[PDB]
RNA sequence: GUUAUCCGGAAUGAUUGGGCGUAAAGCGUCUGUAGGUGGCUUUUUAAGUCCGCCGUCAAAUCCCAGGGCUCAACCCUGGACAG
RNA sequence: AGGUGGUGCAUGGCUGUCGUCAGCUCGUGCCGUAAGGUGUUGGGUUAAGUCCCGCAACGAGCGCAACCCUCGUGUUUAGUUGC
């Protein structure tokens, strides 16, 4: 059976949202292009200045809000060595190009990053991991426990993770999965965190669907 | 009178959580697992078949302690693990003589598994079949002939060479019986 | 060291006799005595014997620092066991006895450690902020909790000196025990094999009386090796 | 390397070494002739049985101990368990 | 480059369906040489493997229910553009 994007299915309850900004219906619509346009600059921009230096980038998720003034970027973000240390910090370098992107008429952008302390207690950073892993031609066996492993010394109460796919490059695809610990889908009450990723193999893609549960 | 709550934190923290501590120790009770078969049995549902993993493993020091236990799970690791765990609390002792070797000649029977072992001149290593050879050869028995009559069951035969060892008595112990002195028997 | 028991004490309790004729185990005809009415008399001479290695045994093992379960579950002997273990300051179990206690630990210790929560739980008084629901609930659970927990509530680890009462109805143990490595010292009537238990000791099971006798000799010699073992650590 | 032949593995014709309630397999049931096996005690005999000694079972081969072709295969000397 | 060109039997995502049916399983133990079983069956009761008794099983997890929205009764507060 189908089940909701357990994100979706708390949504003013126990999960804020992403975009925080008001427009009247009409400029609703550009707005939302403009989000667009600036998540996909800065998911770009990092993906090749830090996987250039060669490392593990978590980009965790992007907040914007935008207020009539100024419309404010926050990055969370699992390890911002690559994007700090860097000697153009992250924060200049895109401050220019993302407010090259969406306009500057009456808007001015500022950029935030913030660390989020557990790198493994979010799911889409230990996604991107296992994608690592895997893209490496490590059997997802091993994957799939190492996350487990890492994660919980991470701090976590539930976690469930499913592989899906052609699997070690064998010709008919099916379907992994592994559930540690407990993980109410169905109880708003729940705080829950999902992600999904999409990995590009010589055989083809591979789904990968996080779920993670932090406690009621 | 100490209070409750602190005497059962002290055996909540004596008794750790398995979630939040790993496993490997197995290496610290001086033993070696080794993989004898395994086979992928399978339960049927009205979606189709359930498939599991059976393991038939054996554990020796290779210093004349043996035994046998049989596992089940969905993959190969865990059906291993759970195969090792139960061999180790199943174990037993082969007797042995100054050369490694066995006592006397002995049969076993064990289902359609008929086991057949005798001693061997030191320097003739061991001679046998998958089960009772690699039972034979964890145990530590360093020159030994085995047989298996009757069936091939991997299984039966590895449980079968243990009844067979078991049941074998050592010099001292039939002199202790049959109250008689060593070197009266020995002639 | 030495017990008490003599020919008369043991013929005024009436350990003597067990249960019918028809209802037998013949394993047991080595060490039977007489049979009068369609009623078996077993031997008080290897009874004697049997509860002076059983005392011996149970002194040692009070002395050397090993713990004790003591186990029967008849309506009668229930009553006895609470007081038996009372008086030696031992673990008892009396009421209903789950199969696993001894074998599966784990879990058993983890129903402990939540029954440990339910008693920190009921003396803070915080069961009054609940619906009544809860309340019930957390009490059914409270219930059952004493009922299984009650007299093994303070041991922590693995049991190595169990005691019985008549084997017949408490197979269970006999099985965890023999499975474990666990001597049992055993209370025999005429229906049941010598097979289960290391100290076998012909005894009655419809008597209170009998059970009284040998119990109380058996904590008697469990509070004496109670005082050497306070004496030796 | 492939094919043919034979023994093995094959306890798959089984003395050592299997089976016959349901897997191949107990005559439909008895009576009984040949044949096989057959209780206890003492004595006899000595056909089996056992132990010693002798004759023989050719030489070559196999087995043990030396020797000769530079080694080995091969040849030569001596001796013997089996049965 | 571009392909709404081939392969949904090479695939991800997404969705239908049996069915909003009450099921599906796992850990430790125990029974069985083993596949497997027990737990989950029995006596009651539920919209429900809902819940309670009993039972070599004791617990847990995903389901159910609940936490979410809207409509039903009241109270406090706020009064324009609505009264
Ligand atoms: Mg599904
Ligand atoms: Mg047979
Ligand atoms: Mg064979
Ligand atoms: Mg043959
Ligand atoms: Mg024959
Ligand atoms: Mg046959
Ligand atoms: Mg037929
Ligand atoms: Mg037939
Ligand atoms: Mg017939
Ligand atoms: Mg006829
Ligand atoms: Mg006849
Ligand atoms: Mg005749
Ligand atoms: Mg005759
Ligand atoms: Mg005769
Ligand atoms: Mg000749
Ligand atoms: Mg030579
Ligand atoms: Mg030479
Ligand atoms: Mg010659
Ligand atoms: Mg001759
Ligand atoms: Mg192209
Ligand atoms: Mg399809
Ligand atoms: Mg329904
Ligand atoms: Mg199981
Ligand atoms: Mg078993
Ligand atoms: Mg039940
Ligand atoms: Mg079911
Ligand atoms: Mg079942
Ligand atoms: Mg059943
Ligand atoms: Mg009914
Ligand atoms: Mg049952
Ligand atoms: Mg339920
Ligand atoms: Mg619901
Ligand atoms: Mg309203």
């Amino acid at each position: 059976g189908q089940k909701i994007n357990p994100l979706g299915f708390r949504l003013g309850t126990t999960q804020s949202h992403y975009s925080l900004w008001f427009s009247q219906p009409k400029n609703y619509a550009e707005g939302l292009q403009e989000d667009q346009k600036i998540r996909d600059c800065i998911k770009n921009y990092v993906q090749k200045n830090t996987k250039t230096s060669s490392g593990v980038e978590g980009i965790a998720r992007i907040e914007i809000q935008k207020r009539i003034d100024l419309i404010q970027v926050i990055i969370h973000m699992g390890f911002p060595k690559l994007l700090i240390e860097n000697r153009p910090q992250g924060v200049e370098d895109l401050k220019i190009n993302v407010q090259k992107e969406l306009n500057c008429v009456n808007r001015k952008l500022n950029i935030a990053i913030t660390r989020i302390a557990k790198p493994y207690g979010d799911p889409n950073i230990l996604a991107e991991f296992i994608a690592g892993q895997l893209k490496s031609r490590v059997s997802f066996r091993k994957a799939m426990k190492k996350a487990i492993e890492l994660t919980e010394q991470a701090d976590t109460k539930g976690i469930q993770i499913q592989i899906a796919g052609r699997i070690d490059g064998k010709e008919i695809a099916r379907i992994e999965w592994i559930r540690e610990g407990r993980v109410p889908l169905q109880t708003i009450r729940a705080k829950i965190d999902y992600c999904a990723y999409t990995v590009r193999t010589i055989y083809g893609v591979l789904g990968i669907k996080i779920w993670i549960f932090m406690g009621e | 009178l100490g209070n409750d709550v602190y005497a059962m934190d002290s055996k909540i923290k004596k008794a750790t959580g398995f979630g939040s501590k790993s496993k490997k120790e197995k290496i610290r009770d001086g033993f070696e697992e080794n993989v004898v078969q395994v086979r992928r049995v399978t339960k049927v549902v009205k979606g189709g078949k359930h498939m599991r993993f059976r393991a038939i493993v054996v554990v020796g020091d290779k210093k004349g302690q043996v035994g046998v236990g049989v596992g089940k799970a969905k993959e190969v690791v865990s059906a291993v693990q759970k195969a090792a765990v139960d061999a180790r609390r199943n174990i037993i002792t082969v007797p042995m003589t100054k050369y490694l070797t066995f006592p006397h000649r002995n049969e076993a029977d064990y289902g359609a598994a008929r086991v057949m072992l005798r001693p061997a001149a030191p320097g003739t290593g061991v001679i046998a079949g998958g089960a009772v050879r690699t039972v034979l050869e964890m145990a530590g028995v360093e020159n030994a002939l085995g047989k298996q009559l009757g069936s091939n069951n991997a299984l039966n035969n590895a449980r079968a060479t243990i009844v067979a060892v078991q049941t074998m008595r050592q010099f001292s112990d039939v002199a202790r019986d049959r109250g008689i002195p060593m070197e009266e028997l020995w002639k | 060291r030495y017990w008490n028991i003599n020919l008369e004490e043991m013929m005024e309790a009436g350990v003597h006799f067990g249960h019918g004729t028809r209802k037998w185990n013949p394993r047991m005809s080595p060490y039977i005595s007489a049979k009068c009415k369609g009623i078996h008399i077993i031997n008080l001479t290897r009874t004697a014997r049997f509860l002076s290695e059983a005392c011996d045994l149970v002194f040692d093992a009070s002395s050397r620092g090993k713990q004790f379960l003591i186990v029967g579950t008849k309506n009668k002997a229930a009553d006895s066991v609470a007081r038996a273990a009372i008086r030696a300051r031992c673990h008892y179990v009396n009421k209903k006895w789950l199969g696993g206690m001894l074998t599966n630990w784990s879990t058993t210790e983890t129903r402990l450690h939540k029954f440990r929560d339910l008693r920190m739980e009921q003396t803070a008084g915080r069961l009054a902020r609940l619906p009544k629901r809860d309340a019930a609930v957390v009490k059914r659970q409270l219930s059952h909790l004493q009922t299984y927990l009650g007299g093994i509530k303070y041991m922590t680890g693995l049991p190595d000196i169990v005691i019985i009462v008549d084997q017949q109805e408490e197979y269970t143990a006999l099985r965890e025990c023999i499975t474990l490595g666990i001597p049992t010292i055993c209370l025999i009537d005429t229906n049941c094999n010598p097979d289960l238990a290391d100290i076998s000791i012909p005894a009655n099971d419809d008597a209170i009386a009998s059970i009284r006798l040998i119990l109380t000799k058996l904590v008697f010699a469990i509070c004496e090796g109670r005082s050497s073992y306070i004496r030796n650590p």
